[PDB]
DNA sequence: TTTTCCTCGAA
RNA sequence: AUUGAAAGUUCUGUUUCGAAGAAAACC
């Protein structure tokens, strides 16, 4: 299991509207991150034959662990929801084992937009290394699943609904999965939370929790 | 109307002037004589002449203090009641106009509950060297001893009409003090507004004489006379004063 | 239309004043933007406003109108040009207020028959049916000429004393000297013609009869402004005025001469007039020039000597 | 298309006003962002709005159109440019409202045949089938030149009095001085050409016949703006205008010159025009320059002397 | 690919209105957080959206395509960029709908041959067998520079009145001024290339023939955006624009420069470009910079002067 | 440094 | 190539008409 950290300097912000009055998401779901990663390899195509349906060029990349967190202060606005955080910074962690270090680094240095077309995003730096599997008490910042037990004070918890990979095909809805974020609603920011994760990955001083 | 231009030769306040030369224009600081140092002499001569010829003179103006009727203390000293309202104002003026000649020819102002104004019938200006000091003066004798406030007729105007001739004669006589080494002098008597050329140029008597006839023709006037003194041509200012009194 | 530009030279002057501070009377001052060799600068210079000139012009017009038999309003017979703004003036003069927009025309004509001032000088009445009439003479501020890099102007304060035998008396007056320039415009083609749009109303024939007399009086009135009879504090601060340069243009089309800032503003306006007559399809363009300083004038332009000559010439045409 | 940039120097002016407070009349002001050696600053400076210029241009167009025989609408015959926005204007002029989208074209042509103003200046009708027509002349605010670190403009207030004999009368007016700049654009290739898409409708041949005259009048109308006949309060606050620098470009492709802020906006725009003709596959590019202040211009560009010359040259081509 | 970051300066501007309240038109604004020693502040700052820029770019592309002879669709000949999105548009244009997924590529090519805007601008068709295509140009919001301890952006409201002779007519408009910055991306390598997997279909030879001209037209369409021909309300509120800094990079691999927020974003993007080119095995990577606000640049960069030179250099490579 | 005023109207 | 792919809240309007800080005073 290898890992790669990437620092992103967003230009003006990002916005991913919810499925099904168009409120937005406070933080991008993992599916957007995986697609932004897959852009580096499948550039120039917008439809492929999966075998039975034309879903997307990012259906192949569906077993890569990816999380992200803020590093500055932004504001959510409904004026189609948006998150204004110009010149801000975002940290994204990619943990996987299905590809070598070279593939992951080359794909990671080739990220240009997260969300919709206007959400341009530069890449500042990446760091590639190995991660250690742990199960003891840890302190984490990145958003995790709902089932992760928490021991601290329930004072900085937000609840959102995201989708699985099944939403990569047109004319279909991704499966609903509840996630928990350690985020302050206004102004937007992120705070550390101590948990007792069953399976977490130390990736260089930040214990990323997954399940 | 009597409008005159006078040039003088005499052999400390300073003022700025804009001067013209061949290269263009310049700003200079030149000694001057104030415009109120000349009014005092004229008014003092008027007081002396009016007292000599039996004309009424105010109590305060009998002394050479020209506060006139500005303050309520002056009103108390002279002994005239203050005005009550706007309608009474005319009456007040007549009273003020029937005791002091200076308050008529030279104008006055009273400030208070019912302020009353009367602009001067003689207008003067600063004395600037052309040292060859020059100046100009203007008088409108057609309004001497004539009430200026608008209102109904009041008792006592008959005395004003009787004394109008002597008042105008005294006002004309009073110019001798200001006119008195004279070099060039121009006097013009008209029935229309007119302003003679200043004494800034060597050739100005000809210009104003030429303009006089054209102005009379264009203004539908009926009287225009000019008098010139250089040292019609006369010799002494006394003859000019006598001619002005006669005509 | 009769347009013109005039250059003046005035010394030891205070014709326009403003609110006093302590025992000091302040002369009006204003900021001006000037172009030097080094760039653009802002300066504070004494000026003379444009409403003293209008007052003097209207006073002379009242005098001439009463002299030659034209009607003059009641309040404006006194030198108080409130005209017809308030209801008290209407009550004094004896004119009913307009009822609706349709009646508006009538009102103007009635007013237009009682005072020449309300005709030549324009007026305004505000109410249920507001009625406006723009002045037929347009004037501007009296600014010193913005020539070269140094403004030819100066301002100072002077100290005066009242004398008394029982002290228990001191004041200060501001005095200025400048090379004043100003331009003016008068469209005689619209004098004694109603400006409100509507239907003909009885009483306009008498209006047409007096049109020549009204135009003649309005033209004659400009002698006051061109001669220098305006302003205040003339009893003891009589200015030493003088004329230096003057240009008057008579045209059938809109036109404005060059302001008297640059030393060459007669040649430029003559050339612009010659071209503008052709470009605008005009049929009349005449120029009169008075030059007493010795600057370049041009060719094919009448040269006069005084102001009465110009008044006569303007009357004749 | 004909584009241009113009620089004026104005003193002791109040041409556009805004809502008054007490006895004070306020001049229009706006914020600008200016770059200084220390960084970027925000300032508040006097401005002149961009709609008074349109009113002046349209009034001159009405005058010339009536003078030379072109049709002019009923309400626009008086200087009230409501055009055809409301139903009352249509009722007065005598035009039926459009029924559906397909009839829309017809409506425009009818409106396009009665008033030159509704053609050159564009118009809007809102209703069941809204009809839009963009103005063929484009104008903007008049702003002081943002040159260097100090803005060369100033604004102050002045004190004025009305005279009466029975006191029972005081007002204040804002007066400004500035170095104004503004740019304009006019596309004559679309004058007398319908803008709404549809089928040919009877009455367009007459439109084609008058195209040259309409273009001639539209080009002629710019003389007022380029000479300085606009704004308000001209009767007693007549400004002292002056033209310093002007550049006009005639091309067959979209193009816009540099704003007149920096001292070098003529050389830059001439170079840009020379390159832009090549880049866009153009076939015509001409430039006219008037320079009275003495700044760098360039080479191979016509140098004029006045504005009437520019009007004639624009008419010829 | 070609990417760019651009820094503009705009004064007395309104190019993006929003839902009017009463008789007032409001600007589009966004919230930002400014950190202070005392704490934090939430400011509301003007922005310009990115859809207006897309509309301006597509209009310029329409003009250039119709001028150079490229095919343009029936509807897109008019400035109604609905594109072939609904059944009615297809019926108007005359293209059969795709039958199944396998024919999808075929359909695209047909569309890709009838219209140029549908290729560069991208289209989407919703129906039984959806066919999608992403735009080849991407543009971001125009938001001012959050540089330093201040936000150089101000916004006010102004008062306008329509004048009439029968009063029974007042509106307000917000005007902004700011230091705007935006970035853009354009992948000319994918122009005229189908965007679906499948066997080659007849008609792609015509696309191969037309590819060079289509790429040239798409590059030429950038001149309008970089010159300032976007927005709205340009007839009466024509803005003033100026260019301060611009960095455009031409590469062979995905890359985008730093946002133009920090006062030093030219050095950082050069360093990042060097690292990315080293790590991604790139062969060509060039940078063009236009510098007018005097910021630090570095070494290894081509220095231009205007935007026409940039467009020429982009066309050559 | 004393007196007087210190905006009206219609959108 | 990412609930992603396609979208100008756009056109039309003067803050205008009018009004003297004026009267009196010795360095």
């Amino acid at each position: 299991m290898i890992y790669s950290k990437v620092f992103l300097k967003l230009h003006w912000g990002f916005s991913v509207v919810k499925p099904l009055a168009k409120p937005g998401f406070y933080l991008p779901p993992p599916t957007t991150l995986i697609g932004a990663l897959s852009y580096g390899k499948f550039r120039g195509v917008d439809n492929i034959n999966l075998g039975n349906v034309y879903g997307s060029p990012a259906y192949n990349f569906r077993n890569i662990m990816a999380t992200a967190r803020l590093e500055s202060e932004g504001v959510y606005t409904e004026d189609t929801g948006k998150v204004y955080i110009p010149n801000g910074r975002l940290v994204v962690v990619y943990v996987t084992d299905s590809i070598s270090k070279e593939e992951l680094e080359k794909l990671c240095w080739s990220i240009t937009r997260i969300g919709c077309k206007e959400c341009l995003a530069s890449v500042e730096n990446v760091e590639v290394g190995e991660a250690k599997k742990v199960s003891g008490r840890v302190k984490t910042r990145y958003y995790f699943r709902d089932t992760v037990k928490v021991v601290g004070r329930k004072e900085f918890l937000e609840y959102v609904t995201f989708w699985e990979e099944n939403g990569y095909i047109w004319g279909k809805e991704g499966s609903p999965v509840r996630y928990i974020l350690p985020i302050t609603t206004y102004p937007l920011a992120s705070k550390e939370v101590e948990v007792e994760a069953k399976e977490a990955y130390e990736v260089g001083g930040e214990y990323v929790v997954f399940s | 109307m009597i409008s005159g231009s006078v040039r003088f030769l005499v052999n400390h306040r300073t003022a700025p002037v804009v001067l013209k030369t061949s290269t263009g224009y310049l700003v200079r600081y030149v000694p001057v004589i104030s415009g109120e140092a000349l009014a005092h002499a004229y008014q003092a001569s008027l007081v002396d002449i009016a007292k000599k010829e039996g004309l009424p003179v105010g109590s305060l103006s009998s002394q050479y203090e020209f506060i006139k009727f500005s303050t309520d203390e002056a009103l108390k000293i002279e002994g005239i009641k203050e005005p009550k309202d706007y309608n009474d104002a005319r009456r007040f003026e007549v009273e003020v106009m029937l005791k002091d000649v200076i308050a008529d020819v030279g104008g006055f102002m009273y400030a208070g509950g019912a302020p009353v104004r009367r602009t001067s019938r003689i207008k003067l200006g600063y004395m600037i060297p052309a040292a060859l000091y020059t100046f100009s003066f203007e008088l409108d004798e057609d309004l001497i001893a004539v009430p200026s406030t608008f209102g109904e007729k009041v008792k006592g105007e008959e005395e004003l009409e009787r004394q109008k001739a002597k008042r105008v004669k005294s006002a004309i006589k009073a110019l001798y003090s200001l006119l008195s080494k004279l070099m060039s002098l121009v006097v013009t008597k008209t029935d229309f507004p007119f302003m003679p050329e200043p004494a800034h140029d060597d050739d100005y008597i000809k210009t104003t004489i030429m303009r006089l006839g054209k102005a009379k023709g264009v203004l539908n006037g009926n009287l225009a006379k000019a008098y010139v003194i250089n040292n019609t041509v006369l010799s002494t200012v006394e003859d000019l004063v006598v001619k002005l009194e006669e005509e | 239309m009769i347009s013109g530009s005039v250059r003046f030279l005035v010394n030891l002057e205070s014709l326009n004043g403003v609110e006093s501070i302590g025992n000091l009377t302040k002369h009006r001052t204003a900021p001006v933007v000037l172009k030097t060799s080094t760039g653009y600068l802002v300066r504070y210079v004494p000026v003379i406003s444009g409403e003293a000139l209008a007052h003097a012009y209207q006073a002379s017009l009242v005098d001439i109108a009463k002299k030659e038999g034209l009607p003059v309003g009641s309040l404006s017979s006194q030198y108080e040009f409130i005209k017809f703004s308030t209801d008290e003036a209407l009550k004094i003069e004896g004119i009913k207020e307009p009822k609706d927009y349709n009646d508006a025309r009538r009102f103007e004509v009635e007013v237009m028959l009682k005072d020449v001032i309300a005709d030549v000088g324009g007026f305004m009445y505000a109410g249920g049916a507001p009625v406006r009439r723009t002045s037929r003479i347009k004037l501007g501020y009296m600014i010193p000429a913005l020539r070269g890099d140094e403004i030819p102007a100066q301002l100072e304060a002077q100290f005066h004393v009242r004398f008394s035998n029982k002290p228990v008396a001191i004041f200060n007056v501001e005095v200025s000297s400048a090379l004043y320039t100003f331009s003016f415009e008068l469209d005689e083609d619209l004098i004694a013609v109603p400006s409100t749009f509507g239907e003909k109303v009885k009483g306009e024939e008498e209006l047409e009869r007096q049109k020549a007399k009204r135009v003649k009086s309005a033209i004659k009135a400009l002698y006051s402004l061109l001669s220098g009879n305006f302003g205040g504090k003339r009893s003891r601060f009589l200015p030493s005025m003088k004329l230096m340069s003057l240009v008057v243009t008579k045209t059938d089309f809109p036109f404005m001469p060059e302001p008297a800032h640059d030393d060459d503003y007669i040649k430029t306006t003559i050339m612009r007039l010659g071209k503008a007559k052709g470009v605008l399809n005009g049929n009349l363009a005449k120029a009169y020039v008075i030059n007493n300083e010795g600057i370049e004038v041009g060719e094919g332009v009448t040269v006069l000597s005084t102001v009465e000559d110009l008044v006569v010439k303007l009357e004749e045409e």
